[PDB]
């Protein structure tokens, strides 16, 4: 797999 | 029916996609797709705790959100707090028969969503503009790949870290794990992380380097659970 977000 | 459908649907001039942590393009839509078309992936996220994702919009062919064009931001908040990787965001591209892009995201916790509308690339682009990207980004492409596979290798190992300790320090593994073996499993996690913190810049190989270091040490143990 799951790609990341930044917030 | 289904070949001179080929003639008839229009196409995405341009690949388009969101960036994902480390500064990576990563497309859901991608270039000479026949439109209109719908297109979803579920996302996370990438701080623990983190109260809303940052959806930032960019059309291109490069593997940098930096070398190609951002279209627009919004953000998804409201998100409870939870370990980094916990939260599930649905991320939907969906481009219409006149060329128009709407982009959303949804927290699967509550359906909570925000979006963004984006106007077609014949009102913002020209052709001359979009062969330009496409031709810089054949050009580029062993480069572009190279700081990709950097971005990999470092999310790769940081996940790694955080999966680790938090098996470790998970109820479920107590008695399992002696805690000799927990213990030399967080020190090595945590040198790692710090090890992350002071390289920012550091390469796939480094990276590559530093997750077997962290496995010699991680690996017997959490095999030694399931020996026979």
């Amino acid at each position: 797999n799951r790609l990341l977000l930044t917030g | 029916e289904n070949v001179q459908d080929l003639l008839l649907l229009d196409v995405a001039p341009l690949s388009l996609g969101l960036e994902t942590a480390g500064g990576v393009m990563t497309a859901l839509i991608k270039r000479n797709s026949t439109i209109p078309t719908k297109q979803t992936q579920i996302f996370t996220t990438y701080s623990d705790n983190q109260p809303g994702v940052l959806i930032q919009v960019y059309e291109g062919e490069r593997a940098m959100t930096k070398d190609n064009n951002l279209l627009g931001r919004f953000e998804l908040s409201g998100i409870p707090p939870a370990p980094r990787g916990v939260p599930q965001i649905e991320v939907t591209f969906d481009i219409d028969a006149n060329g128009i892009l709407n982009v959303t995201a949804t927290d699967k916790s509550t359906g909570k969503a925000n979006k963004i509308t984006i106007t077609n690339d014949k009102g913002r682009l020209s052709k001359e503009e979009i062969e330009r990207m496409v031709q810089e980004a054949e050009k580029y492409k062993a480069e572009d790949e190279v700081q990709r596979e950097r971005v990999s290798a470092k999310n790769a190992l940081e996940s790694y870290a955080f999966n680790m300790k938090s098996a470790v320090e998970d109820e479920g593994l107590k008695g399992k794990i002696s805690e000799a073996d927990k213990k030399k499993v967080l020190d090595k996690c945590q040198e790692v992380i710090s090890w992350l913190d002071a390289n920012t810049l550091a390469e796939k190989d480094e990276f590559e380097h530093k997750r077997k270091e962290l496995e010699q040490v991680c690996n017997p143990i959490i095999s030694g659970l399931y020996q026979g």
